[PDB]
C-alpha cells in the first residue's frame, strides 16, 4: 500500500512551467527537424546522432499537451486505462533515450579528438544507421512494463495516473533510472575531462575555435548533471525514508512527493536546452 | 592456353556416391559462371547444374533435386559436383562449361573434355522434327528448331544458343541469340527466324562440318536442349 | 520481370559495386602530403629520409603517407593544380644556403606567395622545411644577411635564422585565420624530420574531425 | 632579324585585310526570319553512382548504349546507360587520369593524365578480363586529351605544345603536329577523319591535316585560354569555348569568325562544349555548376541543365541524339533527355 | 632566331594563300544544313515517351 495522494501546492505552480517548457520544446525541435531534413544535404554519423537525439527529444511533446488535462480538477484525467497507458510509455521511452544518445555523442567526440587515427572515426553512414536502430529497440525494451494494466489509481480520478510515487516496491520505475542517471554521468565526465585534457596537453587551444569547443563541451557536461540530478537526489531521501524513519504515514511523506514533481518539471528542460546547445550554438549550420 | 580438365568417373554401384572435379587453367576462373552438363550414352544433351560468379546464386535439375551438390573453390580454381544415391539412369558423360554474364558477353564459350561416369545395374520443349539429312560437300544446308513457347523477351532479346558437336569430340559454341557469331566461327554459319521458329543456315558446307547441330533455350532456368540433328556424307 | 541474363548482369554490377566500395574504404585511410620546392633545395634529401608524377609510400606508427612530388613538370602550374586539392598537408622545402647564390631566396618567397595564397589551398596546412642549417651558418660567418635583405638589422650570427628568414616566410600567408604553418629547421641527418610531419600531420586529422563533428 | 618584325607583320595585315574584304554579311543578319527553337526542358533520366572523388572526363559508346568515365580515384568505369549497370572497372596504374576515350569499334579504351603516358587497355580477351594492350610514351608534360581514328591509330595532345599521331601496334610516333605556343588543352577529329583541330591555352586554335601533318590553318579572337572544342556535324564549322565566359563559332571555308555565345550575369569560364545530331543547339558546360543550351543559330539561351552541386567537368551527346551525359566534380554522372 | 623567324614567316606565306567565300554563303550553308534535319533530332524536337529509350 502507498498514499499518491494530490496536493494543492502543485495546481498553482506546475501547470505553468510544464506548458511553457512544451510550447519552448515544440518550436526549437521542430525548427531543427526542418533544418537537419531541407538544409543538411550531407550526412555523416555525428549528423546521424544529433537527428535522433532531436527525434527522441520531439517526440515527447506528442503526448506532453496530454498531460496538460491536469489542470481544471487538480489531480484529474479524463481518460480511459490505454489512453493514459501510451502517455507514461512515450514519456519515459522519450527521457531513456535522450540520456542515450547524449552519452552516445559524448563518447564519438571522446573517440573524435583523442584517438584521431582509430578506425571507428569513419564509418559509413550504414553502421550509424544500424546502432541507432539497435539503441532504439535497447530504449524500447528498457522502457516497455505492463504499458496498460496498472498506471490507475482511482479515488477521485478513475486513472490517477502515477508511476513515480511513493510506494515500497523495486519494479523498473522508482529503481532504475539511477543507474541512467549516475552511469551516463561518469562516462560523459570521463570524456570530456579526456577530451579538454588532451586538446590543452599538446597546445592546441590557441586558436579561438578549440576554446568555443572547450566550452561547449564542458557546458553539455554542466547541463545535464544541472538537469537530470534534483530527481536522483529526491529519490534516494525517498528509499531512506522508507526504512524505518516514520514508515506507514503519508503525513510526512507529503512534502517529499510535492518535491518529487516540482523537481520532475525540470526534467523536461533539456527539451528546450539542447536544442541551442548541440544543434546551434555550433560553427556547422 | 584456356583449358578446361575434369575428372572422378568410373564404376559405380546403385545407391553409392562420388565426387567429379573441373581444374580450370587459362582465364580469370573467379568471373565465370560454371554449369555441369550431362550427356546420355547415345542421346541428347542435357543440363545438370548451375553456380554463379561468387556463389551467390545456384540451380539444379528438378531430376536431382536435393540428391546433387554443386560447390566452387576460387583460390586453387576448381569446381566440385558430389553425387549421392546413383540410379541406373545417372550413366553418361559429364561436362564442365563456362558462361560469363554481361551486355554483350558471349555465355557457352568453352566446353570441358567430359568424364564418363557408369552405374552398374511447364519447362519449354524444344523440338527438332529432322533427325537425319545426308548432305553433300559444296551444297547448302538448313536445321529447323521450334519451341513450344516465344523466346522473344521484352528487351527485344531472343534467347537461342546453336551449338556443333563433331564425333568424338566436345561440343563448341556456334551462335548465340540466334544472330551473333561467336568468336572463330567461319562466316558460312548464320541464324534468322522469329519467335517460336528458328533456323540456322550454312551456305558452303566442308568436310569437316558433319556432326550433332543442337539447339537451346536460355529464358527459363530449367535450361532445355533439341533432340539434335546430325549431318551425313 | 527480367530474363536470366539481365539477373546475372545485375549481380555482376553489384559484386562491383562492392569491389569498389571496399576500394575507396581501404584508400580514404591514407595521408597524402604534396611535396614543393624551388629546385634543387635539399627535396632528394627529405625524400631520403623517408617523366612526370613521382610518388613515394612510407610508413609510421602505422600510418601510411603517400608522397607526391612534381618537379618533372615544366607546363603552367595554374592548369593541373586543382587536381591536388584534397592533399591534407603540403611540405615546402627552402634552403637557407640560397640567400647568397643568384636572389634565389626571392624565388622561393615568391613561390611561397603563389602557392600559400592560391584559391584551392585556402585550408590546407603548410610545412615548412629550411635546409642546409650548417652551410647557412657557415656561409654567414663571413657573409651578411642585407646582402639578400638590405633593410634587415641585427647581429650576424645563426641565432637571427629564426628571425627574418622564418618570420619573413611565415609572414606572407594573407589568411591566418583557417590555416596554420609549421616550421622546422632541418640538417644533413636529424632523425626527427619524420616525427614533426607526423605531428602536423596528426593536428590536421584532429582539426578536420573536429569540423567534421560540428564541434568546430 | 628585321625579317621577323617586318615580314610576319604585312603579312598578318594582308590576313587581317582578306578576311575584311571577305565579310559580306553576318550570320545574325542572315538568320533574323528563322523561328526561335522555344523554351527547352530537360530532366534528368538516369543519374549514374559508384565514383569516388571527382570525374575528369568521360566518352559516349558508337552504339550509344555504352560510356566510359575517368576519375581522380584511381578508377576507369564502363557504364550501360539504359540501365545503369558496370560493365568493366579497370584499375588504373597511376590515379592521376584527366581524359579517356572509346574506340569506335568498341574493343579498346584509352586514358592518360599527368605521367605522360598514354594507356590502351583491351576489353574483348579470351581470358575475361581486362588487361593493359599498350602503353604510349614520349610525351614531355601531361596528357590532356586523345581520340581513336581506329583500332591501330591514335592522336593525343599534352602541356608540351604539341601534338602527335601514334601507331599502336609498332608504339612510335608516326608523326608530330607543332607550331603552338602554349599548352594545348583539347581537339576534335572531323566526321571523314582527315582533319582535326586543337585548342591551346595560347587563346588560339589551330586545323591541322593527318595525313601530310602540317598546319593549315589557325583561328584566333579569344582573350584567354580554350578548354573544349568540337566540330559541327556538317564537318566545316567548329565551336570553342574558352576561360572568359564565351564560346565562339569558327568556319573553316570563311576562314573567320561567326558568332559569339555570350551573358553579362555569365562570368565563369567555360569547361566542355558539345553539338546536337542536327547541329541546331550548343550544349555548354560552365564552372557555375550549371550548363546551358544555346541556340546555335541566334545565340539566345534556351534552357538550363542546372542539376549539379560542383562543377560541370564533362559533356558529351550520343551518336544518335537521343541523350545528354554531363559527369561534374561531385562525382556524378547524369543522363538527361 | 634566324630559324624560328624563317619557320615563322613560312608558315605564314604558306597560310595566307588559300581560297575564301563569303561570310554569307557559309552562313546560308549552315542553315541549310540545320534545316534540312530538323526532323532526325529527339533533342530539338521531343519524341512520344513510347520510343524513348531512356524513358522513366
Ligand atoms: O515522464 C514521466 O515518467 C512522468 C510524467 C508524470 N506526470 C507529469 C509530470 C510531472 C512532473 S513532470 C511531468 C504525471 C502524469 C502524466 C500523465 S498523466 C499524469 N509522471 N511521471
Amino acid at each position: 500500500n502507498c498514499c499518491v495522494f494530490r496536493d494543492d501546492f502543485i495546481a498553482k505552480v506546475l501547470p505553468p512551467v510544464l506548458g511553457l517548457e512544451f510550447i519552448f520544446g515544440l518550436l526549437g525541435n521542430g525548427l531543427a527537424l526542418w533544418i537537419f531534413c531541407f538544409h543538411l544535404k550531407s550526412w555523416k554519423s555525428s549528423r546521424i546522432f544529433l537527428f535522433n537525439l532531436a527525434v527522441a527529444d520531439f517526440l515527447l511533446i506528442i503526448c506532453l499537451p496530454f498531460v496538460m488535462d491536469y489542470y481544471v480538477r487538480r489531480s484529474d484525467w479524463k481518460f480511459g486505462d490505454i489512453p493514459c497507458r501510451l502517455v507514461l510509455f512515450m514519456f519515459a521511452m522519450n527521457r531513456q533515450g535522450s540520456i542515450i544518445f547524449l552519452t552516445v555523442v559524448a563518447v564519438d567526440r571522446y573517440f573524435r579528438v583523442v584517438h584521431p587515427h582509430h578506425a571507428l572515426n569513419k564509418i559509413s553512414n550504414w553502421t550509424a544507421a544500424i546502432i541507432s536502430c539497435l539503441l532504439w529497440g535497447i530504449t524500447v525494451g528498457l522502457t516497455v512494463h505492463l504499458l496498460k494494466k496498472k498506471l490507475l489509481i482511482q479515488n477521485g480520478t478513475a486513472n490517477v495516473c502515477i508511476s513515480f510515487s511513493i510506494c515500497h516496491t523495486f519494479r523498473w520505475h522508482e529503481a532504475m533510472f539511477l543507474l541512467e542517471f549516475f552511469l551516463p554521468l561518469g562516462i560523459i565526465l570521463f570524456c570530456s575531462a579526456r577530451i579538454i585534457w588532451s586538446l590543452r596537453q599538446r597546445q592546441m587551444d590557441r586558436h579561438a575555435k578549440i576554446k568555443r569547443a572547450i566550452t561547449f563541451i564542458m557546458v553539455v557536461a554542466i547541463v545535464f548533471v544541472i538537469c537530470f540530478l534534483p530527481s536522483v537526489v529526491v529519490r534516494i531521501h525517498i528509499f531512506w525514508l522508507l526504512h524505518t524513519s516514520g514508515t506507514q504515514n503519508c503525513e510526512v511523506y507529503r512534502s517529499v512527493d510535492l518535491a518529487f514533481f516540482i523537481t520532475l518539471s525540470f526534467t523536461y528542460m533539456n527539451s528546450m536546452l539542447d536544442p541551442v546547445v548541440y544543434y546551434f550554438s555550433s560553427p556547422s549550420f | 592456353d584456356v583449358q578446361l580438365v575434369e575428372s572422378g568417373g568410373g564404376l559405380v554401384q546403385p545407391g553409392g556416391s562420388r565426387k567429379l572435379s573441373c581444374s580450370a587453367s587459362g582465364f580469370a576462373f573467379s568471373s565465370f559462371g560454371m554449369h555441369w552438363v550431362r550427356q546420355a550414352p547415345e542421346k541428347g544433351l542435357e543440363w545438370v547444374a548451375y553456380i554463379s560468379s561468387g556463389s551467390g546464386t545456384i540451380y539444379y535439375a528438378d531430376t536431382v533435386k536435393g540428391r546433387f551438390t554443386i560447390s566452387r573453390d576460387d583460390p586453387k580454381n576448381t569446381l566440385f559436383l558430389q553425387m549421392t544415391s546413383l540410379r541406373s539412369e545417372d550413366t553418361a558423360m559429364y561436362y564442365c562449361v563456362r558462361s560469363i554474364y554481361y551486355y554483350g558477353s558471349s555465355p557457352f564459350d568453352f566446353w570441358g573434355q567430359g568424364t564418363t561416369l557408369t552405374v552398374s545395374s511447364s519447362d519449354i520443349v524444344m523440338t527438332q522434327a529432322t533427325s537425319s539429312v545426308p548432305v553433300t560437300p559444296g551444297e547448302s544446308v538448313s536445321i529447323s528448331c521450334r519451341s513450344s513457347k516465344s523466346l522473344l523477351h521484352s528487351n527485344g532479346n531472343t534467347y537461342l544458343y546453336w551449338f556443333l558437336q563433331r564425333p568424338g569430340q566436345s561440343p563448341q559454341l556456334l551462335i548465340y541469340r540466334m544472330s551473333n557469331l561467336a568468336s572463330g566461327v567461319p562466316d558460312r554459319f548464320s541464324g534468322s527466324g522469329s519467335g517460336t521458329a528458328f533456323t540456322l543456315t550454312i551456305s558452303r558446307l566442308e568436310a569437316e562440318d558433319v556432326g550433332v547441330y543442337y539447339c537451346m533455350q536460355h529464358l527459363e532456368y530449367p535450361l532445355t536442349f533439341g533432340a539434335g540433328t546430325k549431318l551425313e556424307l | 520481370t527480367l530474363s536470366a541474363e539481365d539477373k546475372a548482369a545485375v549481380e555482376r554490377s553489384k559484386m562491383i559495386d562492392r569491389n569498389l566500395r571496399e576500394d575507396g574504404e581501404k584508400a580514404a585511410r591514407e595521408v597524402k602530403l604534396l611535396l614543393l620546392g624551388a629546385g634543387e633545395s635539399g627535396k632528394s634529401t627529405i625524400v631520403k629520409q623517408m617523366t612526370g608524377i613521382v610518388e613515394t609510400h612510407f610508413t609510421f606508427k602505422d600510418l601510411h603517407f603517400k608522397m607526391f612530388d612534381v618537379g618533372a613538370q615544366r607546363s603552367e602550374r595554374k592548369k593541373w593544380i586543382h587536381c591536388f586539392e584534397g592533399v591534407t598537408a603540403i611540405i615546402f622545402c627552402v634552403a637557407l644556403s640560397d640567400y647568397d647564390l643568384v636572389n634565389r631566396m626571392h624565388e622561393s618567397m615568391k613561390l611561397f606567395d603563389s602557392i600559400c595564397n592560391n584559391k584551392w589551398f585556402t585550408d590546407t596546412s603548410i610545412i615548412l622545411f629550411l635546409n642546409k642549417k650548417d652551410l647557412f651558418e657557415e656561409k654567414i660567418k663571413k657573409s651578411p644577411l642585407t646582402i639578400c635583405y638590405p633593410e634587415y638589422a641585427g647581429s650576424n650570427t645563426y641565432e637571427e635564422a629564426a628571425a627574418y628568414i622564418q618570420c619573413q616566410f611565415e609572414d606572407l600567408n594573407k589568411r591566418k585565420d583557417t590555416k596554420e604553418i609549421y616550421t622546422h629547421f632541418t640538417c644533413s641527418t636529424d632523425t626527427k624530420n619524420v616525427q614533426f610531419v607526423f605531428d602536423a600531420v596528426t593536428d590536421v586529422i584532429i582539426k578536420n574531425n573536429l569540423k567534421d563533428c560540428g564541434l568546430f | 632579324l628585321d625579317q621577323l618584325r617586318q615580314e610576319a607583320e604585312q603579312l598578318k595585315n594582308q590576313i587581317r585585310d582578306a578576311r575584311k574584304a571577305c565579310a559580306d554579311a553576318t550570320l545574325s543578319q542572315i538568320t533574323n526570319n528563322i523561328d526561335p527553337v522555344g523554351r527547352i526542358q530537360m530532366r534528368t533520366r538516369r543519374t549514374l553512382r559508384g565514383h569516388l572523388a571527382k570525374i575528369y572526363a568521360m566518352h559516349w559508346g558508337t552504339d550509344s548504349r555504352l560510356l566510359v568515365s575517368a576519375s581522380q580515384d584511381g578508377k576507369l568505369i564502363i557504364w550501360d546507360s539504359y540501365t545503369t549497370n558496370k560493365v568493366h572497372a579497370i584499375p588504373l596504374r597511376s590515379s592521376w587520369v584527366m581524359t579517356c576515350a572509346y574506340a569506335p569499334s568498341g574493343n579498346y579504351v584509352a586514358c592518360g593524365g599527368l605521367d605522360n603516358i598514354c594507356s590502351i587497355y583491351n576489353l574483348k580477351t579470351r581470358e575475361g578480363n581486362v588487361r593493359v594492350s599498350r602503353e604510349l610514351a614520349g610525351h614531355t608534360g601531361y596528357l590532356s586529351c586523345c581520340r581513336f581514328l581506329d583500332d591501330n591509330q591514335i592522336v593525343t595532345s599534352s602541356g608540351d605544345t604539341t601534338c602527335a599521331l601514334w601507331d599502336i601496334e609498332t608504339g612510335q610516333q608516326t608523326t608530330t603536329f607543332t607550331g603552338h605556343t602554349g599548352d594545348v588543352m583539347s581537339l576534335s577529329l572531323a566526321p571523314d577523319t582527315r582533319l582535326f583541330v586543337s585548342g591551346a591555352c595560347d587563346a588560339s586554335a589551330k586545323l591541322w591535316d593527318v595525313r601530310e601533318g602540317m598546319c593549315r590553318q589557325t583561328f584566333t579572337g579569344h582573350e584567354s585560354d580554350i578548354n573544349a572544342i568540337c566540330f559541327f556535324p556538317n564537318g566545316n564549322a567548329f565551336a570553342t569555348g574558352s576561360d572568359d565566359a564565351t564560346c565562339r563559332l569558327f568556319d573553316l571555308r570563311a576562314d573567320q569568325e561567326l558568332m559569339t555565345y555570350s551573358h553579362d550575369n555569365i562570368i565563369c569560364g567555360i569547361t566542355s562544349v558539345s553539338f546536337s545530331k542536327s547541329g541546331r543547339l550548343l550544349l555548354a558546360g560552365y564552372d557555375d555548376f550549371n550548363c546551358n543550351v544555346w541556340d546555335a543559330l541566334k545565340a539566345d539561351r534556351a534552357g538550363v541543365l542546372a542539376g549539379h552541386d560542383n562543377r560541370v567537368s564533362c559533356l558529351g551527346v550520343t551518336d544518335d541524339g537521343m541523350a545528354v551525359a554531363t559527369g561534374s566534380w561531385d562525382s556524378f554522372l547524369k543522363i538527361w533527355n | 632566331s634566324i630559324a624560328q623567324a624563317r619557320k615563322l614567316v613560312e608558315q605564314l606565306k604558306m597560310e595566307a594563300n588559300i581560297d575564301r567565300i563569303k561570310v554569307s554563303k557559309a552562313a546560308a550553308d549552315l542553315m541549310a544544313y540545320c534545316e534540312a534535319h530538323a526532323k532526325e533530332d529527339p533533342l530539338l524536337t521531343p519524341v512520344p515517351a513510347s520510343e524513348n529509350p531512356f524513358r522513366e
